[PDB]
Order: structure tokens, then sequence, then C-alpha cells
């Protein structure tokens, strides 16, 4: 299951 | 920036025996950057109802993928794979040989 | 024995040809088991392994909004970059991301990953403890000074650390019959004349998983490191895989050489000879 929350660089 | 060349295997997925249904295989990896044409030939001609398998990449970031067709041996037919890239000049051609 | 689950993200920009090209794919170990294709028609998380087809739509809807929301990140990332590297807009770039995580032989959490790379290059990766980042270079000191700041890898950590090895804890039992699965090599030598003194002898594995092999050559017992011609394990295409390594004997000299096979599915490693 993918992670829910990714930060933009 | 970064280039580097793919490396190529032209394979079957069984042992090839003629008049016996196969998969003819060709392994394309250590790319970059991910654009890249490749071919399977059979008597010199481009075979039309080839697959491949979706982009993914190593732990050095090259890329890498397989293509891949049904195709049943026989004595005399000959199979090849075709591959074009940037670092490349000139269309690479490595020819099948049931042995490798 | 030890396993991983690891997403791998591919992100190309298309100047003048439209939106970036992005494709996720997902791994358990050697198997792969999802995919999304920017470029395909379903604009959805598909299964690439049948163990996963099981998971209902509530799976379904979940990973493709969360593989929507990595493609937009990664379409804003390659403006970003473009900018931080005073870069023009003619030219494609590429952007790759890898996370996840390794639990050992007891199933518990061993490793956490996050690695991410411009044009073929390492840009920021999260440090093993899962507490810091090694910026690259100059640019990468930015992204590591704003994610400081906003605490990126305490959220990251958590997911390595928990979530990502509960579902692949999940994943293992689902898919017990493909992934805790081992398949021993098949293996042969072939002899072929090259001259009237030399000849060829390839020593094969076949049908094997997971990819993991040594395959070497000894000449009366010592080490061919030198003179052995190894090809890179390659997939079959029915989720086994290939090698074979090979060394060029003087004719007459057949006896001297064994073939050396280890691989997880053997009982014992394998010797071979030309017999």
């Amino acid at each position: 299951s993918l992670y829910n929350t990714v930060a933009t660089l | 920036m970064i280039q580097r060349t793919p490396k190529i295997q032209v394979y079957s997925r069984h042992p090839a025996e003629n008049g016996k249904s196969n998969f003819l295989n060709c392994y394309v990896s250590g790319f970059h950057p991910s654009d890249i044409e490749v071919d399977l030939l059979k008597n010199g001609e481009r075979i039309e109802k080839v697959e491949h398998s979706d982009l993914s990449f190593s732990k050095d970031w090259s890329f890498y993928l397989l293509y891949y067709t049904e195709f049943t041996p026989t004595e005399k037919d000959e199979y090849a794979c075709r591959v074009n890239h940037v670092t490349l000049s000139q269309p690479k051609i490595v020819k099948w040989d049931r042995d490798m | 024995g030890s396993h991983s689950m690891r997403y791998f993200f591919t992100s190309v920009s298309r100047p003048g040809r439209g939106e970036p090209r992005f494709i996720a794919v997902g791994y358990v170990d050697d198997t792969q088991f999802v995919r999304f294709d920017s470029d395909a028609a379903s604009q959805r998380m598909e299964p690439r392994a049948p163990w996963i087809e099981q998971e209902g739509p509530e799976y379904w809807d979940g990973e493709t909004r969360k593989v929507k929301a990595h493609s937009q990140t990664h379409r804003v990332d390659l403006g970003t970059l473009r900018g931080y590297y005073n870069q023009s807009e003619a030219g494609s770039h590429t952007v790759q991301r890898m996370y996840g995580c390794d639990v050992g032989s007891d199933w518990r959490f061993l490793r956490g990953y996050h690695q991410y790379a411009y044009d073929g290059k390492d840009y920021i990766a999260l440090k093993e403890d899962l507490r810091s980042w090694t910026a690259a270079d100059m640019a990468a000191q930015t992204t590591k000074h704003k994610w400081e700041a906003a605490h990126v890898a305490e959220q990251l950590r958590a997911y390595l650390e928990g979530t990502c090895v509960e579902w692949l804890r999940r994943y293992l039992e689902n898919g017990k019959e493909t992934l805790q699965r081992t398949d021993a090599p098949k293996t042969h030598m072939t002899h072929h004349a090259v001259s009237d003194h030399e000849a060829t002898l390839r020593c094969w594995a076949l049908s094997f998983y997971p990819a993991e092999i040594t395959l070497t050559w000894q000449r009366d017992g010592e080490d061919q490191t030198q003179d052995t011609e190894l090809v890179e394990t390659r997939p079959a295409g029915d989720g086994t895989f290939q090698k074979w390594a090979a060394v060029v004997v003087p004719s007459g000299q057949e006896q001297r050489y064994t073939c050396h096979v280890q691989h997880e599915g053997l009982p014992k490693p394998l010797t071979l000879r030309w017999e």
C-alpha cells in the first residue's frame, strides 16, 4: 500500500 | 547529463524445441535516459505483436525492460533484437542463438 | 527468510508533447504486483499478480487516489528542479523515486528507504536512521532545509516502520503460494567446439526464484573469476529467472572444471562437471 502523505520538493 | 548504454540479451523463455510454442525475449538493462526503441525480428523483418514489461530501475537508477512475443521456433527461421537509444549512433542488432 | 516491499516511480518531462510521463510499479521481493501508467487508458492502479486481484474496490480506489497524488507531486517537482538548475524549457528531464521497507527472517522491521534522483544521479535520500537527509549537492541542500523545517522525515519514518511492514506481511500471507515459494534452478551444461583445440563449457541455471543466485567456475578447485563470462540475471517472463556462466577450456581439460550453483531453492549447493 502506497504512502499517503508525500511532500513536494 | 548522464547517459548509459543498454545491455542487450535475446533468448527464449523455454529451452528451444522446433515446432513447440515458446516466447522470444529481448531484455534491455543498465540504460539512461528511459527512451528506448526495441524491435524483435523474424528473418530480418519486424514482428508486429510485441509487448513489454512496465518500466522499472535498479539500485544505481539505471532502467530495465523486457520485450517479448509468442513464437514457435523452427530449424531455419532466424530471430534477432534491434535496439536504438541516445547512446547508440546506429541501431544495434543482436542475433538469437538458441544456446545463449 | 527476509523480505522487502518496494515502489519505484519514474517521471519524464515531454516539452511540447503534453503532460510528463509517469510510471509507478510495486514489488514484493522479486515479484511485481501493481502498476500505474499515465499514458494508459484506465487511469487506475492495476494488478500484475494473481494474489492482489482479491483485494476489493476500497483497496483499488485508495491506491488509484494515492498514485494520482504521487503523479501530481512529480509534475510539480519537475518544474521546481528545472528552476533549481537553471535549465531551459526545451529539454526532457527525469525524476526517479524509490521507497520501501525490509523485514528480517523474524518478519520484523529491519530497514526503511526513501531515495530521490534527478537525471540519473542522487538528489536527496533519507539516511538509515530515518531521521535525517543526505543532500547530494548545493541545490538539494535547499530541499534538505525545507524538509527538516517541515518535519517530513518524521511522518515518512512512521510509514516505513509501521504501515509499510504491516502491508508487507499482509501481502506475504495473501500471496503465500506465489511469494513464500522458491523455485530451485534447473541446471545443465553445454559444450561447443570453438576451434580444434578449445571448447566453451556453459553452465546454465533456469526457471529459478528468487533472482539471487551464485554461479561460479573452478579449475582444480581454484576460482576462475577473471576467466569466466557471466551474464546478468534475466527474467524469463513467467516470474522466474535465468543465468549462465561460461569458460573456454583447452580441449581434453574438461575434467578439471567444476560449475558451482548456490541458490535458496537448493537443498545443498550443486557441483556440475562435464563427464
